[PDB]
């Protein structure tokens, strides 16, 4: 529903410190 | 090594 | 978690403790997937070899925490268990094929900050993102070390999938459909796995296409910790997504 947004990063468009290096190994 | 957790979960 | 780093706050809202009653101690991972249901591995909960069969009442379920060891008071969330269901052709004989088991809690737990609920993946999420070299993220209060320490705080490390050849040449164990195996090689210089006290936890990965986690695995087996050359193996989520809308719809929220 909301599943899988967190509160304290994607609600807030905040990232967290290492999740751009699982985007950059997608493709 | 655990601390203890209130008795209402135990 | 060996080789991996201290997760931030909130970073996994859905990571569960699994704590057994008596002796007070780590039993194992899990994941929140709705605000009544836990995923773990069924290894966590039945395992034969070695005397493990626990039931509903020997078991806590602690949902919202960072600090290994201590009493998170007004954070963490602490859950008894109503049922427990083990997938029911769970290989525990063999080789853990389909490790995967549902627990149902007694009430409903509110989300907050810290407590928030992973997406579980459809036919095209899995599709798309279990591909070799794509990497998912696993965490866990489990050791530091195959041999030694422990951590004070959840870890977390960023593993990529491992292609099916390099999987099965890795192991004497018969793989399956419903495993996949993640870790760097030798070559890569980058290190990281689960370790004991991770099982049942979650491997997520974050889609590109709808910015959502989704569990695509549960930590279930490895030959030893972050050893050159080996491999940690996860259960499918999605291959067994049917027996998991099974129960739910049968018995859930
Ligand atoms: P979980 O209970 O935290 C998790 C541990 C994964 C992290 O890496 C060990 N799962 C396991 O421990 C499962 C539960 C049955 C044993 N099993 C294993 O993964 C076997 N691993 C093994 O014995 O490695 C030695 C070890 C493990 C941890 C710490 C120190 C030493 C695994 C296996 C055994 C022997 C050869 C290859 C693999 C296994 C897999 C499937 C069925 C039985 C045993």
């Amino acid at each position: 529903a909301d599943c899988g947004l967190r509160p304290l990063f994607e609600k807030k468009s905040l990232e967290d410190k290492t999740e751009r290096e699982l985007l950059e190994s997608y493709i | 090594d655990f601390e203890e957790i209130p008795e209402e979960y135990l | 978690i060996v080789e991996g780093s201290d997760a931030e706050i909130g970073m996994s809202p859905w990571q569960v403790m699994l704590f057994r009653k008596s002796p007070q101690e780590l039993l194992c991972g899990a994941s929140l997937i709705s605000d009544r249901w836990v995923l773990t591995a069924a290894h966590c909960l039945l395992y034969p070899p070695w005397d493990k069969n626990f039931t509903e009442n020997d078991l806590l379920v602690r949902i919202g925490k960072h600090s290994r060891t201590r009493y998170e008071r007004n954070i963490e969330k602490i859950s008894m268990l109503e049922k427990i269901y083990i997938h029911p052709r769970y290989n525990w004989r063999e080789n853990l094929d389909r490790d995967i088991a549902l627990m149902k809690l007694k009430k409903p737990v509110a989300f907050s900050d810290y407590i928030h609920p992973v997406c579980l993946p459809d036919r095209e999420t899995a599709a798309s993102l279990l591909q070799a070299g794509y990497k998912g993220r696993v965490t866990g209060w489990g050791n530091l070390k195959e041999t030694w320490g422990q951590p004070s705080v959840l870890q977390v490390v960023n593993l990529p999938i491992v292609e099916r050849p390099v999987c099965k040449d890795s192991t004497r164990i018969r793989i399956t459909d419903n495993m996949f195996c993640a870790g760097y090689k030798p070559d890569e210089g980058k290190r990281g796995d689960a370790c004991e006290g991770d099982s049942g936890g979650p491997f997520v990965m974050k889609s590109p296409f709808n910015n959502r986690w989704y569990q695509m695995g549960i930590v279930s087996w490895g030959e030893g910790c972050d050893r050159d050359g080996k491999y940690g193996f996860y259960t499918h989520v999605f291959r067994l997504k049917k027996w998991i809308q099974k129960v739910i719809d049968q018995f859930g929220e």
